[PDB]
């Protein structure tokens, strides 16, 4: 007998002042009985388990589906944390092509490795007798059983180990550990390739470990994680859309989920209309109408998932580069690609959740979360193709208020372009109106008064009805535009139009200040100056908006 | 040579921190960097036992092109028990000048306590999830923990014993892996005593606090005054009211009275300017009643003024300054402005860290996803303080330019 290899155990503890499980054997069928008995016994056999004697006080429960199936689900929760280092998978568009593609399953993963010994008294269970007329046969594990927490990560581990100096000793391969599979690739000749698949199964079989003895049961193409992997290219397995005359905020939830993952490679798939639906969620059950806006939206959803698309591998010889498009209503859609029209994959961005914004911020945010995304895949950042003038970012950044940076970037001249739709001045304007504005409002009554005073004379309250101090100074800022020429000097004492204006949005959700930005737009020239409330200042009048 | 047992707080585990992607340099960079420490037992692998873990990246220090390792110890720094004081030398921030020395390699000789080894677990990352990470953990002491000085001021003392009864007009401090060593000698005895001192250091960054003060509020001074000119004279004034109790406007503000075009010159009334004036001698005077809490946190803020300026503030209460400045140092940034701000951000630490020994808390204005992807970048200290985002324009920009 050739000797096998050992495979040292991880030493495994439970969380600090628990102990081990204590959970009663549930009543059993003679025929499950039986069952349990024979798979048992054959596992016994196998050295998977070992009979124990009744010193041992923990138990989990066991159940026959025959396939026996054991719940550590209190073991579990009495098991100590273990670091798992699958934590987001693979995308297929950092993958780099292979001329030979293997895959290799494990069989008998968790079943192959020892289980610490200081630890498999937690893991006994008993077997019920028949009738319980003699003591339930105890049990307890002397591998890794299935179901256990610290299964997944000592397996990795472990394989991993095993897989250094074979990897160490083959620089011209690549092997991928993936769960209770191994994928392992090279541009090696066919037959140079099979031999070296042979011999690294020889390696794991050095450990005891096994791999498909015939013709390795997966070929191109390879399912996986949604995904269909094809000996040039990559693409998502097909959709599946649900159409039903009446939708739940689950069904809006699945069909969110399958738009968001077409859209890595389908390029143009917006989901705002159907987002939009889910405020109020935790209600699983109701009946949720569609507008013309969000029906639309789904059969042009439809209309891009017509035809399949497929993305390219990833070929470090090239540049990598990324484009950016803005779609509306807070939505932006990019292509990383490396050839024209060969996307490596695609994706999109929505605004967060605020109350003013414009597209410049939105195209920045955007930028940086296509630079973290390229970090993760292929460990760079890409070169940009943006919608936006060189003066236009220039001047933005130059004159923003908060620090921000684009990466290296060129233009694309592809409408719509991202633009600045007004500047403020920096000096007061030589000949133009000094409008002096105000307004408040009465808190109990919500009774207000806006307007100004100018230094031509020109005067104006206007009542209003329903509003707050704060819509009173928008109020008041927007007649001072709506009543000037061109060019106008505006003075005000409010802090809050002050704050919002500073801020520079070019849409907002308030009407009132999309209205002022209306009317910056059509303007020349503004200054907006501001001074302080109630000190005395000669025309600005507190005064004559509090009557 | 003998290991001094370290615990955490109490009811505290170790730390849990996410590590963040890195790009395909660093993690080369760091996988040769880590591959040597093992073959000198400075770190070894550790398996899925070991739930914790703590950032990692890598940086270039000035004048250098070899990649450095830098460790988020953060997280572990606040959950690692408070070490006990030595007083921190008032007379550092006194001195004509400070050098700055790296003496972080002198770490990487006293093991450090197995007990607590599984708490600075780290990961190299590997590109789109591929492999797993490369798991290690310390077998000595790490650079940038907050223990690692600790531990090592015996020693450290026992090192520079003799170089003290030497020199007692140089002042020596120490803030984590960092020495500083302050002295009012001239720039070219200072560098030959500096290198004095590394030896020293062998067998076993100039920076001049008095070039840097505490800056007072500033009025124009005009023969004509405007509408707008006044205006923001009253802004600015009611601003620093704030600050100083006596300050009054009325007399100023009465010549605003009426709608005048912003541009009309106004001249000032006597009593005007009799105002300013004493609002002028109220300024020149320190504030009233400031004085630094060892047990409170320092808060930084930071303002963008253009063109490579920058303003900041350390206080601890609103409007009871401890620190003012202006940092406008242009060193290859001149088209980035996150790299400005973070070279600000370890000035302004640096400074800190020589005037009371520890960091401040900052505010900086920038989005939290922009400054996240790329402060890593550009960072060149050793330590890592921390910070908040302020997303509103606060108005008291030009009030401090
Ligand atoms: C064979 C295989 C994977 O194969 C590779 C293994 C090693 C290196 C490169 C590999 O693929 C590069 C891209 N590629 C992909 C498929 C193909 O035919 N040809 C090709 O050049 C890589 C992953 C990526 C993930 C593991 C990291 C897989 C994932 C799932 C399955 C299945 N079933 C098989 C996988």
């Amino acid at each position: 007998m050739v000797p096998i290899s050992p495979i040292e155990t991880v030493p495994v503890k439970l969380k600090p002042g628990m102990d081990g499980p204590k959970v009663k054997q549930w009543p059993l069928t003679e025929e499950k009985i039986k069952a349990l008995v024979e798979i048992c016994t054959e596992m016994e056999k196998e050295g998977k388990i070992s009979k124990i004697g009744p010193e041992n006080p923990y138990n989990t429960p066991v159940f026959a589906i025959w396939r026996k199936l054991v719940d550590f689900r209190e073991l579990n929760k009495r098991t100590q944390d273990f670091w798992e280092v699958q934590l987001g998978i693979p995308h297929p568009a950092g993958l780099k092509k292979k001329k030979s593609v293997t895959v290799l399953d494990v069989g008998d993963a968790y079943f192959s490795v020892p289980l610490d010994e200081d630890f498999r008294k937690y893991t006994a269970f008993t077997i019920p007798s028949i009738n319980n007329e003699t003591p339930g046969i105890r049990y307890q594990y002397n591998v890794l059983p299935q179901g256990w927490k610290g299964s997944p990560a000592i397996f990795q581990s472990s394989m991993t180990k095993i897989l250094e100096p074979f990897a160490a000793q083959n620089p011209d391969i690549v092997i991928y550990q993936y769960m209770d599979d191994l994928y392992v690739g090279s541009d090696l000749e066919i037959g140079q390739h099979r031999t070296k698949i042979e011999e690294l199964r020889q390696h794991l079989l050095r450990w005891g470990l096994t791999t498909p003895d015939k013709k390795h049961q997966k070929e191109p193409p390879f399912l996986w994680m949604g995904y269909e992997l094809h000996p040039d290219k990559w693409t998502v397995q097909p959709i599946v859309l649900p159409e039903k005359d009446s939708w739940t905020v689950n069904d809006i939830q699945k069909l969110v989920g399958k738009l968001n993952w077409a859209s890595q490679i389908y390029p143009g798939i917006k989901v705002r209309q159907l987002s939009k639906l889910l405020r109020g969620t935790k209600a699983l059950t109701e009946v949720i109408p569609l507008t013309e806006e969000a029906e639309l939206e789904l059969a042009e959803n439809r209309e891009i998932l017509k035809e399949p698309v497929h993305g390219v591998y990833y070929d470090p010889s090239k540049d990598l580069i990324a484009e950016i498009q803005k779609q509306g209503q807070g939505q932006w859609t990019y292509q990383i690609y490396q050839e024209p029209f060969k996307n490596l994959k695609t994706g999109k961005y929505a605004r967060m959740r605020g109350a003013h914004t414009n597209d410049v911020k939105q195209l920045t945010e955007a930028v940086q979360k296509i630079t973290t995304e390229s970090i993760v895949i292929w460990g760079k950042t890409p070169k940009f193709k943006l919608p936006i003038q060189k003066e236009t970012w220039e001047t933005w950044w130059t004159e923003y208020w908060q620090a921000t940076w684009i990466p290296e970037w060129e233009f694309v001249n592809t409408p719509p372009l991202v633009k600045l739709w007004y500047q403020l001045e920096k000096e007061p304007i030589v000949g133009a109106e000094t409008f002096y504005v105000d307004g408040a409002a009465n808190r109990e009554t919500k009774l207000g008064k806006a307007g100004y005073v100018t230094n031509k004379g020109r005067q104006k309250v206007v009542p209003l009805t329903n509003t707050t101090n704060q819509k009173t100074e928008l109020q008041a800022i927007y007649l001072a535009l709506q009543d000037s020429g061109l060019e106008v000097n505006i003075v005000t004492d409010s802090q809050y139009a002050l704050g919002i204006i500073q801020a520079q949005p070019d849409k907002s959700e308030s009407e009132l200040v999309n209205q002022i930005i209306e009317q910056l737009i059509k303007k020349e020239k503004v200054y907006l100056a501001w001074v302080p409330a109630h000190k005395g200042i000669g025309g600005n009048e507190q005064v004559d908006k509090l009557v | 040579i003998e290991t001094v047992p370290v615990k955490l707080k109490p009811g505290m585990d170790g730390p849990k921190v996410k590590q963040w992607p890195l790009t395909e340099e660093k993690i080369k960079a760091l996988v040769e960097i880590c591959t040597e420490m093992e073959k000198e037992g400075k770190i070894s692998k550790i398996g899925p036992e070991n739930p914790y873990n703590t950032p990692v990246f890598a940086i270039k220090k000035k004048d250098s092109t070899k990649w450095r390792k830098l460790v988020d110890f953060r997280e572990l720094n606040k959950r690692t028990q408070d070490f006990w004081g030595i007083p921190h030398p008032a007379g550092l921030k006194k001195k004509k000048s400070v050098t700055v020395l790296d003496v972080g390699d002198a770490y990487f000789s006293v093991p450090l306590d197995e007990d607590f080894r599984k708490y600075t677990a780290f990961t190299i990352p590997s590109i789109n999830n591929e492999t797993p990470g490369i798991r290690y953990q310390y077998n000595v002491l790490p650079q940038g923990w907050k223990g690692s000085p600790a531990i090592f001021q015996s020693s450290m003392t026992k090192i520079l014993e003799p170089f003290k009864k030497q020199n007692p007009d140089i002042v020596i401090y120490q803030y984590m892996d960092d020495l500083y060593v302050g002295s009012d000698l001239e720039i070219g005895q200072h560098r030959t005593k500096i290198e004095e001192l590394r030896q020293h250091l062998l067998r076993w960054y100039e920076l001049h606090p008095d070039k840097w003060t505490v800056q007072p509020i500033v009025l124009p001074e005009k023969d004509s005054w405007t509408v707008n000119d006044i205006q923001k004279l009253v802004g600015k004034l009611n601003w620093a009211s704030q600050i100083y109790p006596g300050i009054k406007v009325r007399q100023l503000s009465k010549l605003l009275r009426g709608t005048k075009a912003l541009t009309e010159v106004i001249p000032l009334t006597e009593e005007a300017e009799l105002e300013l004036a004493e609002n002028r001698e109220i300024l020149k005077e320190p504030v009233h009643g400031v004085y630094y809490d060892p047990s409170k946190d320092l808060i930084a803020e930071i303002q963008k003024q253009g063109q490579g300026q920058w303003t900041y503030q350390i206080y601890q209460e609103p409007f009871k300054n401890l620190k003012t400045g202006k940092y406008a140092r242009m060193r290859g940034a001149h088209t980035n402005d996150v790299k400005q701000l973070t070279e600000a951000v370890q000035k302004i630490t640096t400074e800190s860290i020589v005037i009371w020994g520890k960091t401040p808390k900052f505010k900086l204005p920038i989005q939290k996803e922009t400054w996240e992807t790329w402060w890593t970048e550009y960072w060149q200290a050793t330590w890592i303080p921390e910070w908040e985002f302020v997303n509103t324009p606060p108005l008291v920009k030009l009030w401090y330019q």
